[PDB]
């Protein structure tokens, strides 16, 4: 947004690199779980990787396994509703909006005091200078 | 040569802010659209004296037509070789393009890093078998160099006229 | 630090302070293939803490962390159930100890 | 402009302030998502469970 | 390198603070007591402030 004097840099990474991380965490946990945050690769499949996961909680593994399909039902309902709370609501993104309608805001006000006398005849710098002389505009000018 | 629409009274053009956009001269009734002249910083790119001393220079989001040229999406860049490459580098530029020396200065697209299939399989684990142990550091400041400044030896330093 | 932790130590610095992280990093991993449970005298089996191993041939119970493998008894095993709501259950004998001491 | 370098350098410090942070939000970037080395991908087959 | 940042902006902080001291402002000269030897007290009462 060059209007005047103002410039806005581009981000280092572009969003199609950043899609590229969390491309690969997502397919990071969902075929080993947490043993990337502490070294190497290490294969589980996704049925006891869960089971590791309800011993974390305090509930013994026999507990998945016996209800595998009840709680692969649960979760598939439950990301479901998650793209409908979103896609549909009011602003569920309201924190990150309120970033972008502040920069820009505190931007304008920031453009918009350039057409203000501050105590000066006219707002316009070229103007002082053509209808007046050198050795009292510097008054005005400061 | 606009595309606007002025209604037969008006004669020039304010869209945000009050910056004059377009302006009819007043003999062919033709609406002109105004951008202001491109500016912009100029950066230099350095490889560091001890190394070498060719330099790249960017111009900050002006386009190449304007001003070894490389039209990246962050400028246009001077003096170095856009290669096909992809190299993990030193010097960011932006919109995902970095810069390094290596006996010349050349232009990448940031690699993420290594490509890994997981041999997932649906009956099969990998279990390690050793293990080794790891020394690392961290650096975190906890404090700065405290100051104290007096007011009347700053601003007037001995005069009480003042 | 990257790992799981074991221990740190703490350095001055001239304004701040300098931490070093002592971690494990899990090394030369060999793979093998898995099973949830185990069917044995028509009832489930599944491991107290660790995971069914097998080399090709045989079964055994490890680590998760370590490989250290181990014949299944009923003393590293639990009872749940019969081996039919179990999805990936396999078969394999589970060496009770205390037959042989009466037999 | 003449008038205005006689502000000493009020100018250095408010350029050196917005690329003071404008080095940060590029850092932020990269200290949340930048925290794999490694690419890795799902398997052409998806079975999950 | 994150400890040496710190003592190089309170360091430079501290200069650009010394060298604000060698501008005129808009006034004759930059330093006080060039002012109080040259004007008039009804007068150099305006450039001091
Ligand atoms: C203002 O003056 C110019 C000429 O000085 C006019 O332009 C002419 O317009 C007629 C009719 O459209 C054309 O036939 C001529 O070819 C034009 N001559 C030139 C040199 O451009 C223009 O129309 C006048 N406009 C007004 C509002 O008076
Ligand atoms: C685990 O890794 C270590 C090395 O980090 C291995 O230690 C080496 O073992 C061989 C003989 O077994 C020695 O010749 C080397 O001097 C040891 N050190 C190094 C750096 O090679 C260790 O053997 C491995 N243990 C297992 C079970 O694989
Ligand atoms: C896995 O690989 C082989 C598979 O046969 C195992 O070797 C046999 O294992 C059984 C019990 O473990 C022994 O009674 C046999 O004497 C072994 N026979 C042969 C030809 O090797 C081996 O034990 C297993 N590996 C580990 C580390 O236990
Ligand atoms: C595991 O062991 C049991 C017993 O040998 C097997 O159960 C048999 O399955 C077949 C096929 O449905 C039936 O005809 C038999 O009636 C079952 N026998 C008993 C005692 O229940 C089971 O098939 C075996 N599973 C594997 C993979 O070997
Ligand atoms: C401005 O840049 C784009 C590509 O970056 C190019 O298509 C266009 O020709 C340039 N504009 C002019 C007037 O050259
Ligand atoms: C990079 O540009 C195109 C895209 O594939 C490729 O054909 C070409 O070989 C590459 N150019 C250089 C100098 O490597
Ligand atoms: C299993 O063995 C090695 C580990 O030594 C691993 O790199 C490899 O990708 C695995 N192979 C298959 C077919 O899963
Ligand atoms: C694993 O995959 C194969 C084919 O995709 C399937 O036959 C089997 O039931 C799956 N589950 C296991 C072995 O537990």
């Amino acid at each position: 947004q060059k209007f005047n004097g103002l410039t806005v840099l581009p981000p280092l990474l572009t969003d199609e690199m950043i899609a590229q991380y969390t491309s690969a965490l997502l397919a990071g946990t969902i075929t080993s779980g947490w043993t990337f945050g502490a070294g190497a690769a290490l294969q589980i499949p996704f049925a006891m990787q869960m089971a590791y996961r309800f011993n974390g909680i305090g509930v013994t593994q026999n507990v998945l396994y016996e209800n595998q399909k009840l709680i692969a039902n649960q979760f598939n309902s439950a990301i479901g509703k998650i793209q409908d709370s979103l896609s549909s609501t009011a602003s569920a993104l309201g924190k990150l909006q309120d970033v972008v309608n502040q920069n820009a805001q505190a931007l304008n006000t920031l453009v918009k005091q350039l057409s203000s006398n501050f105590g000066a005849i006219s707002s316009v710098l070229n103007d002082i200078l053509s209808r007046l002389d050198p050795p009292e505009a510097e008054v005005q000018i400061d | 040569e606009s595309n606007k629409k002025f209604l037969p009274f008006q004669q020039f053009g304010r869209d945000i802010a009050d910056t004059t956009d377009a302006v009819r001269d007043p003999q062919t009734l033709e609406i002109l659209d105004i951008t202001p002249c491109s500016f912009g910083g100029v950066s230099v790119i350095t490889p560091g004296t001890n190394t070498s001393n060719q330099v790249a220079v960017l111009y900050q989001d002006v386009n190449c037509t304007e001003v070894n040229v490389f039209q990246t999406r962050a400028g246009c860049l001077i003096g170095a070789e856009h290669v096909n490459n992809s190299y993990e580098c030193d010097i960011p530029i932006g919109a995902g393009i970095c810069a390094s020396y290596q006996q010349s200065i050349i232009a990448y697209t940031m690699s993420l890093g290594a490509e890994n299939s997981v041999a997932y399989s649906n009956n099969s684990i990998a279990i390690p078998t050793n293990f080794t142990i790891s020394v690392t550091t961290e650096i975190l400041p906890v404090s700065m160099t405290k100051t104290s400044v007096d007011c009347t030896m700053y601003i007037c330093g001995d005069s009480t006229e003042c | 630090g990257k790992g799981y932790h074991l221990m740190s130590f703490p350095q001055s610095a001239p304004h701040g302070v300098v931490f070093l992280h002592v971690t494990y990093v899990p090394a030369q991993e060999k793979n093998f293939t898995t099973a949830p449970a185990i069917c044995h005298d028509g009832k489930a089996h599944f491991p107290r803490e660790g995971v069914f191993v097998s080399n090709g041939t045989h079964w055994f119970v490890t680590q998760r962390n370590f490989y250290e493998p181990q014949i299944i008894t009923t003393d590293n095993t639990f009872v749940s159930g019969n081996c039919d709501v179990v999805i990936g259950i396999v078969n394999n004998t589970v060496y009770d100890p205390l037959q042989p001491e009466l037999d | 402009s003449n008038l205005l370098l006689q502000y000493g350098s009020f100018c250095t410090q408010l350029n050196r302030a917005l690329t003071g942070i404008a080095v940060e939000q590029d850092k932020n970037t990269q200290e949340v998502f930048a925290q794999v080395k490694q690419i890795y991908k799902t398997p052409p087959i998806k079975d999950f469970g």
